RNA sequence: CUCCGCAUAAGCCUGCGUCAGAUUAAAACGAACUGACAAUUAACAGCCCAAUAUCUACAAUCAACCAACAAGUCAUUAUUACCCUCACUGUCAACCCAACACAGGCAUGCUCAUAAGGAAAGGUUAAAAAAAGUAAAAGGAACUCGGCAAAUCUUACCCCG
RNA sequence: GCUACCUAAGAACAGCUAAAAGAGCACACCCGUCUAUGUAGCAAAAUAGUGGGAAGAUUUAUAGGUAGAGGCGACAAACCUA
RNA sequence: GCUAAACCUAGCCCCAAACCCACUCCACCUUACUACCAGACAACCUUAGCCAAACCAUUUACCCAAAUAAAGUAUAGGCGAUA
């Protein structure tokens, strides 16, 4: 029915699949976090 | 839809994440069953406070003082000061050993003090 | 008792009060550990005393009597502190040679970053250690392009910084002559 | 993905284990198997196949006491707890056992047959020829694999050269060595065949999920197929 | 056969090991020197640690078999957990005794006075099962771990209620938490009692004889009975690291050190928890067993003899609902023989207090038929219990 | 919303807090008064039970100075006091159809006092200030009758009921919302339905080597008469809506009841009446009644135990619980 | 004390001690209604009711019977130019009972 | 009027408390806008539990009769080790997910019509067309693709499954 | 974190007839047959009336798993962040 | 007459020269920025396509260590595009 609402807070669901672990766990997830290093983001993980 | 850019705090998450943080406050006991905790005296900082009766020195000095040059503390200045007099000293009597710099005040090894300079095992 | 957190009750409310100087590091030198400890004991209570009247004045929208004391009070106790690690940095360097007390080494990290890893105190030995285990201290060779583009874009930070310099240089002497001589 | 199978207890005993479903899926979390999922829960009881299985500090053949007689989710027969000496065990219940009765598991070969006294475990060998049986193992000592269904067993066809050779449920051929046990008799809930489901539903409680409503044009390979008996399965090595 | 547990659940081999410590003559380059792991350098072999400080939350004990109280015969411990499989002629044949149905003569005779009878027992017996059932907590159906010791304790307090006729007992007192140990043999095969938990009754007045030397005497004809093929032992805790004691349940100069009665109950919300009735009578008679065995040990020495003075211990074993009731006389210390002078066990075998209780009404097509109370009422039950209360006493 | 409120607590000075929010005057000492019994007997029970709990019975584990409590104390409580019901059902026939509850829910609900909301859409409007007591007394008698009134229903006292300065909240105490129970120990159908006298031991939460330590050495009598106050004014108060009286409908007979507080080696006993039960502001307002509370200073039982003997045995202390036990309801012409 | 890495300690051992601490408090007026023997203070967050009644009895010599500390959030709401959030600092709140009246 | 309301869980993070200003509220004073100053205090929850061997067949449904199938959340023992105690974190609000002060979405416990929570009308007049309702002479489906809608709360069938 | 399916341990289902029900009437609750309104709307799928189910193949809270040359699907070429 | 209009700096771009970064204290791979317990998880492996050949299937330039010249020469290629 009505959409928009797809995002249902969760602060485990959000820390499990966007976190500095979760990112250091695998190398892609370290590139991502080298790449946001490099473009000098102020938030680099969840 | 989460604030990424305020600072994580143990206010923020479900039960079991606002218990499992802290605000770095040190501990000083463990939890055994029954979440029942056991503090450790020892493991309590305990303060040592001086007793400042007849103590002549005020938080403030006054102005009148005269300036004094400025001399950090080196190695070689606290050995000239301490170590060096009795080291002469003995050398000229001819008492003096290449073996007894413990006696003169060498520490061979921090182990088996209570204040360790390093690593350093004593607070501030 | 709680009388020590307020100051003198002749000087409540007073627009000013009178201090002296601040301790200085050859004073703080000539005085023995003791003297030292005391005086911090002393100088602590004075702060607290003068940091509950800055809240005081914040909390009644008055204007603190004399602010420079807090400040005053706060460079003698880092003095203090500077003389009795001076001290202890030179006791430590005569018994065992070492700079630091607190035991460390250079590591590279995942990112292939050279950090200072400073150790930390534990009960099993390190290859026990799960959490630690976990921890990776190399690089992979994934990570060369990414250290090679932080490289460029911190060499191109520097060019414009000094070009920048020059042109300022270059306007300057253009605006004064004189200062071709 | 993080799959831990349950079979992880390493120490037999009769009390119940609770497993963990499927659904289908294998260890890397892709389905591999269609149409299983949900389903009453079940709790697991160890079955020990091994009918001759003598215990510490004795030997030879002895004999336990039916203690119990029940139903089992995990499988299509019955399940009987029994006791001997001081073990208490699970076995596949037989046609006729009840409690009171008192099994006998020997491995005595004699030149004579044996009264086939129902869930009493024999050897081939010492089993009379055209003898019904069940739970027999293909090897002496592995264990009983190839009749454990509800109202399932087998004959002994044949006696020849220290060799055994059974028919299957299937009606093939199956040669074995004549020291394998066996037990006989058929196997409980004869009936098993004979129910009826009723609703869609009872499927979904013994967990069958439904299939799916994709049409498949059917190939070559359907169609009725008259094929040649398979050739006998000889597990005697030489 | 069959092993059961799978390679993937069980624990991962290690790693196969760098071929540089197969070269002889070759020093290995590790990252034992870095304190931390790298993909190069090969793996080093850490040599065993050892804690040295005794830490309690971190401690390891030693094998089983560098325990100082390791033996390599298996003694049989039987406790309150253990649930024997044949039940009560498993637990005869353990105890070396005769059951003898129905209690006896006496305790039954003690309560066939009017005089004796508690005033108002029928009226007073409805008021404590329906204080236990449903006026116990706030809870609309209070649980059987609720109802069961409320309604034991209830009971007794109205046993007790009956000082004034009789003087008698105000030399009795109830004891909870109490251990006892007992061990003996049976055909060269240890065994040992170990009865914790439960309401003892302490007195310090013996328990009368309730059969004669002439009984004891003609109980040699009566021969044990088997139940080939399960072994005596079995559903008993086999152990090897064990030690042989026999503790009455009290330290030397206790004012009241004879057990009276034995209060067991089954009090598990689960019925597969629960005990069923023969294992629970078994379990009354080993335990009366026990703490005659050890009273008979402390009182006449260690040595195996006819006991001239048999012991007498009462047990009441309950589940809220169903009670059994057990009067276990021990006449003789010499159990390893299965012949000879034998026990008695005088054993009353479910006796209902009530048939059921209705802690909500019943009303069927808006009509209440089941009234709240209980259903079923028998009286003899706490009639018998009464009698077995006042034994030795009255 | 309301304010749990604990007989047993570690607040500073609760006392004077319970005494306000039940309405209660504390008075010391004990309330003015209106076969041969064996002191040698009672001592020697009270001695034996004692003994039995502390070193004739052979522990079977460790007992550490935590679980001591349990362990020990409670248990020779509950021995105890059945020994002694026992012994002075004789003496006393109440106590023989008396029935005896060993860990009971007691529970509670009152209102007293009003507040204004401070803040959210609720603000400026006035909220009840509503107390839930639970309690669970160690030992507990109760019977079908009432005991006979300490003092009149109109009696008054010279000494005014302390007011505190500040909110509840301050005490520390705290708010919460779940179901609100009103509790004798027993549901409304049992007929022994009046209280006679209730056991209570103090947890090692609240022990004396504790309290000396953290400096809250004058706190233990404080911790005795919160602890008191509170189960004896839950107990009357739930007698009496048992009975059917409220705050619209106020007793017209005093409720009384007794409680014997102790540590294991301190004893203090304790005399409550209910007076008045219109504790709301409305039916406060003109209402002159007053609760009262007796209590006596703790004092041990006994000194120490060595061996086999007791040290010290307190024949006043166990005197004042043969009294306590041997009160009984006025029998009618 | 504060930014400070403490001796980790075993079975046994040595006690504890610092000889210049540098936790500093400061005595606030309370907002609200308090009783007479109620001090209010704030304090870091690496101070604890122990640490804070060891504080003040060795210190100050003040008999203290009861601390309670609560932890009081700073208001990260407010926006300064470049609409960037500007955080109040996080504190400690302690109430202390006077322990002889 | 009461669709609720109160509390917990989840979520958010100071977001109608005081003072000094009144930008601003889909009008407007209120204040939710600006600055400063206060605050939520643990008993309620989170944060637990030494080792090696070993034990655990008998459902819940008031669990007592029967009655089943889908076969079921809710246990130990033996030895060794073990004197020591009340730390830390959450506690505010008119609040979350939908670009919004959005008629949408939102898990539990209690209340079952309320003891708690709110206001459909800015003022005037009573044109057309439009929307939601009420009532209607005589006829009662003659309307329409079709009894669509509304009212009263029928009978007999056919095709497909 | 929506949704398709699955895994682990949880929760809810008033009242009436018959009781043996993938049974009937009928609230919470789920779904969405028909009509009207709305069509930059209150809403990038809603409101009112009227409807189907409502002790089961039911609804639902939390954590985890299946990732695109794929997953998953009681096949609608469905769903996999409008 | 409002709304408005106008500005000259902040700085940036291409070269040249020169081979740059690194730790007051404390915290930071678990839910990063979290004082403090029994692990063993460790890296390596042809790029493919868009596009051109007027479709497309073989094929289609992609700095690899000296500017220029040899030289778009030899040579390769559905001997086509083109290399
Ligand atoms: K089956
Ligand atoms: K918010
Ligand atoms: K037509
Ligand atoms: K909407
Ligand atoms: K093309
Ligand atoms: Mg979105
Ligand atoms: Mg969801
Ligand atoms: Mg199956
Ligand atoms: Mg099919
Ligand atoms: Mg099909
Ligand atoms: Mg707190
Ligand atoms: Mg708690
Ligand atoms: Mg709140
Ligand atoms: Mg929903
Ligand atoms: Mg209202
Ligand atoms: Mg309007
Ligand atoms: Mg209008
Ligand atoms: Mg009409
Ligand atoms: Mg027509
Ligand atoms: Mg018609
Ligand atoms: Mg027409
Ligand atoms: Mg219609
Ligand atoms: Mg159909
Ligand atoms: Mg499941
Ligand atoms: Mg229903
Ligand atoms: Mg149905
Ligand atoms: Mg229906
Ligand atoms: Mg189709
Ligand atoms: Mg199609
Ligand atoms: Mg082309
Ligand atoms: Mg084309």
């Amino acid at each position: 029915k009505a959409r928009g609402n797809e995002y249902q807070p969760s602060n485990i669901k959000r820390k499990n699949k966007h976190g500095w672990v979760r990112r250091l766990s695998t190398p892609a997830g370290v590139q991502v976090i080298l790449r946001r290093m490099l473009k000098g983001r102020k938030s680099l993980s969840h | 839809g989460a604030d990424r850019m305020s600072k994580w705090t143990s206010k923020r998450g479900p039960r079991s994440f606002r218990g499992r943080k802290g605000r770095g406050a040190k501990g000083i006991g463990f939890l055994t069953s029954g979440w029942r905790f056991v503090q450790i005296k020892e493991m309590v900082p305990e303060f040592v406070v001086p007793d400042l009766t007849g103590f002549k020195l005020k938080p403030y000095v006054s102005y009148l003082a005269p300036e004094s040059e400025e001399t950090p503390l080196t190695a070689a200045q606290l050995f000239s000061e301490a170590v060096a007099p009795a080291i002469e000293k003995d050398f000229k009597d001819g008492t003096f050993d290449p073996d007894n710099l413990e006696k003169y005040g060498f520490e061979p090894t921090q182990e088996g003090k209570l204040f360790q300079l390093y690593p350093r095992n004593f607070l501030r | 008792g709680l009388e020590e957190f307020f100051d003198d009750p002749k000087n409540w409310g007073q627009e000013k009060v009178k201090s002296g100087a601040a301790w200085t590091c050859q004073q703080l030198r000539n005085k023995s550990n003791e003297d030292l400890h005391k005086l911090w004991y002393v100088l602590l209570k004075e702060r607290n005393m003068l940091l509950t009247l800055e809240q005081e004045a914040k909390r009644q929208r008055l204007p603190m009597p004399s602010p420079e004391r807090l400040d005053k009070v706060v460079d003698s106790m880092d003095a203090l502190d500077k003389v009795v690690q001076e001290r202890e940095d030179a006791l430590r360097l005569l018994q065992t040679g070492q700079e630091r007390a607190r035991p460390g080494a250079w590591r590279r990290d995942i990112f292939g970053r050279i950090i200072w890893h400073k150790f930390k105190q534990w009960v099993i030995p390190w290859h026990l250690n799960k959490r630690y285990n976990r921890k990776r201290f190399f690089a992979l060779p994934y990570v060369d392009h990414f250290l090679r583009l932080e490289r460029e874009k911190r060499a191109r930070i520097k060019a414009r910084k000094e070009n920048l310099e020059r042109k300022k240089a270059k306007i300057l002497l253009k605006k004064f002559p004189h200062l071709a001589e | 993905a993080n799959f831990v199978s349950w079979k992880s207890r390493t120490k037999y005993t009769i009390t119940p284990v609770k497993m963990r479903k499927s659904g289908g899926r294998d260890h890397t979390g892709r389905i591999r198997v269609h149409g299983i999922g949900g389903g009453h829960k079940q709790r697991y009881r160890m079955i020990d196949f091994l009918r001759f299985r003598p215990e510490e500090t004795k030997s030879g053949p002895f004999e336990e006491k039916v203690i119990q007689v029940r139903y089992d989710p995990c499988r299509s027969a019955d399940i009987a707890l029994v006791a001997g000496g001081s073990r208490k065990r699970w076995i596949i219940a037989t046609e006729n056992m009840q409690a009171g009765d008192t099994i006998l598991n020997s491995n005595h070969i004699g030149r004579m047959a044996v009264a086939a006294r129902e869930g009493d475990a024999h050897p081939l060998g010492a089993l009379p020829v055209g003898t019904l049986i069940n739970n027999v193992e293909s090897e002496p000592g592995r264990g009983a694999q190839y009749i454990r269904a509800a109202g399932t067993c087998g004959v002994l066809l044949r006696k020849v050269n220290g060799t055994a050779i059974i028919q299957l449920p299937s009606k093939r051929q199956m040669q074995v060595l004549e020291t394998c046990v066996a037990t006989v008799g058929r196997v409980s809930n004869v009936d098993h065949n004979k129910r009826v489901i009723g609703k869609a539903g009872r499927n979904r409680w013994l967990g069958k999920r439904p299939n799916s409503g994709r049409w498949h044009r059917k190939g070559g390979w359907a169609g009725r197929k008259i094929r040649p008996l398979p050739p006998m399965k000889s597990y005697v090595k030489l | 056969a069959y092993e059961w547990g799978v390679r993937s659940t069980r624990k991962s081999e290690p790693p196969p090991l760098d071929r540089v410590y197969e070269i002889p003559g070759l020093e290995p380059i590790t990252f034992a020197g870095k304190m931390h792991f790298v993909p190069w350098l090969a793996r080093p072999i850490f040599p065993p640690w050892d804690r040295g400080y005794k830490d309690p939350r971190f401690y390891r004990s030693p094998p089983l078999h560098e325990h100082p109280l390791y033996k390599d015969q298996a003694c049989y411990i039987f406790h309150h957990r253990c649930r024997l499989l044949e039940g009560v002629k498993q637990a005869l044949w353990l105890t070396k005794t005769k059951l003898i149905e129905g209690l006896p003569e006496k305790v039954l005779s003690l309560v066939d006075d009017p005089r004796n009878h508690i005033e108002n027992q029928d009226e007073c017996v409805l008021n404590v099962i329906s204080h236990a059932r449903l006026w116990q907590t706030t809870e609309e159906i209070p649980k059987r771990e609720t109802y069961c010791p409320v309604i034991v304790d209830n009971l007794i307090q109205l046993c007790k209620s009956q000082i004034l006729k009789h003087p008698s007992l105000a030399r009795r007192i109830c004891v909870q938490n109490s251990t006892f140990s007992a061990t003996w043999n049976r055909e060269s095969l240890l065994l040992q009692v170990r009865g914790s938990g439960g309401a003892r009754l302490s007195t310090k007045d013996p328990l009368p004889t309730i059969a004669s030397r002439e009984e004891i005497e003609a109980t040699k004809n009566h021969v044990l009975e088997t139940f080939y093929p399960i072994s005596p032992i079995i559903d008993l805790h086999e152990c090897n690291i064990y030690d042989v004691k026999n503790d009455t349940g009290f330290q030397e100069g206790y004012p009241y050190p004879y057990p009276h009665t034995l209060y067991l109950l089954d009090k598990a919300n689960l019925r597969p928890h629960r005990l069923q009735p023969d294992q629970l009578r078994a379990k009354m008679i080993l335990f009366a067993f026990g703490s005659a065995l050890a009273q008979a040990r402390l009182l006449y020495g260690n040595d195996a003899k006819v006991l001239e003075q048999p012991v007498v211990v009462q047990s009441v074993g309950t589940d809220g609902r169903v009670f059994h009731f057990l009067v276990f006389q021990l006449n003789t210390t010499d159990l390893d023989c299965n012949e000879g002078v034998k026990n008695l066990a005088w054993v009353d075998s479910d006796q209902l207090l009530y048939q059921h209780f209705w802690c909500l009404p019943v009303i069927k097509k808006r009509v209440v038929v089941e009234p709240v109370g209980p259903v079923g009422f028998k009286p003899e039950t706490f009639r018998k219990f009464l009698a077995l209360y006042l034994h030795g006493a009255a | 919303m309301k304010y749990m409120v604990y007989p047993q607590t570690f607040a500073l000075n609760a006392d004077r807090w319970y005494q306000y929010f039940t309405k209660t005057v504390f008075l010391s000492g004990l309330p003015p008064p209106p076969p041969a019994l064996d002191l040698a007997a009672l001592r020697a029970v009270a001695c034996d039970c004692l003994l039995q709990e502390h070193f004739y019975l052979r522990r079977r584990r460790r007992v550490h100075r935590y679980e001591e409590s349990e362990v020990i104390s409670l248990p020779f409580l509950d021995q105890l006091v059945s020994t002694l019901v026992g012994l002075l059902s004789p003496h006393n026939p109440a106590l023989a159809a008396a029935a005896l509850d060993y860990r009971c829910p007691v529970h509670f609900y009152w209102v007293r006092g009003e507040e204004i909301i401070p803040r959210g859409h609720r603000r400026g409007r006035i909220d009840d200030l509503r107390y839930q007591i639970d309690d669970k007394p160690n030992n507990q008698i109760r019977i079908s009758k009432q005991l006979a009134e300490f003092v009149p229903l109109d009696y008054s006292v010279p000494i005014e009921i302390p007011t505190i300065k500040c909110k509840p909240d301050k005490l520390p105490l705290f708010k919460r919302q779940y179901e609100n129970h009103i509790f004798v120990g027993s549901k409304t159908a049992d007929p022994c339905c009046y209280g006679h006298t209730q056991f209570h031991l103090l947890p090692d939460k609240l022990r004396r080597e504790r309290l000396l330590r953290q400096n809250c050495a004058d706190q233990i009598e404080v911790v005795f008469r919160a602890n008191a106050i509170a189960s004896l004014f839950a107990w009357t108060g739930a007698q009496a809506m048992y009975q059917g009286f409220w705050s619209e409908a106020d007793v017209t007979r005093p409720f009384v009841s007794q409680a014997v507080i102790t540590d294991g080696k301190y004893f203090s006993f304790f005399c409550y009446q209910l007076n008045t039960l219109a504790l709301t502001t409305q039916a406060d307002q003109n209402n002159p009644r007053k609760n009262i509370c007796w209590g006596t200073q703790s004092k041990p039982l006994y000194e120490t135990i060595e061996d086999n003997d007791v040290k010290g045995f307190n024949d006043d202390v166990l005197l004042q619980i043969v009294h306590f036990l041997l009160n009984r309801p006025k029998e009618e012409k | 004390a504060r930014n400070v890495v403490y001796p980790l300690y075993r079975l046994g051992g040595p006690q504890l001690r610092v000889f210049r601490t540098n936790f500093f408090i400061q005595l606030v007026r309370p907002g609200v209604a308090q009783p007479e023997d109620t001090v209010q203070f704030r304090i870091p967050m690496e101070m604890t009711r122990v640490d804070l009644r060891n504080y003040l009895e060795g210190i100050y010599n003040v008999p203290v019977a009861a601390v309670r500390t609560r932890v009081q959030h700073g208001s990260n709401k407010r926006r300064d130019h470049r609409n960037v959030r500007i955080k109040k600092p996080d504190y400690k709140v302690a109430y202390v009972q006077l322990a002889h009246g």
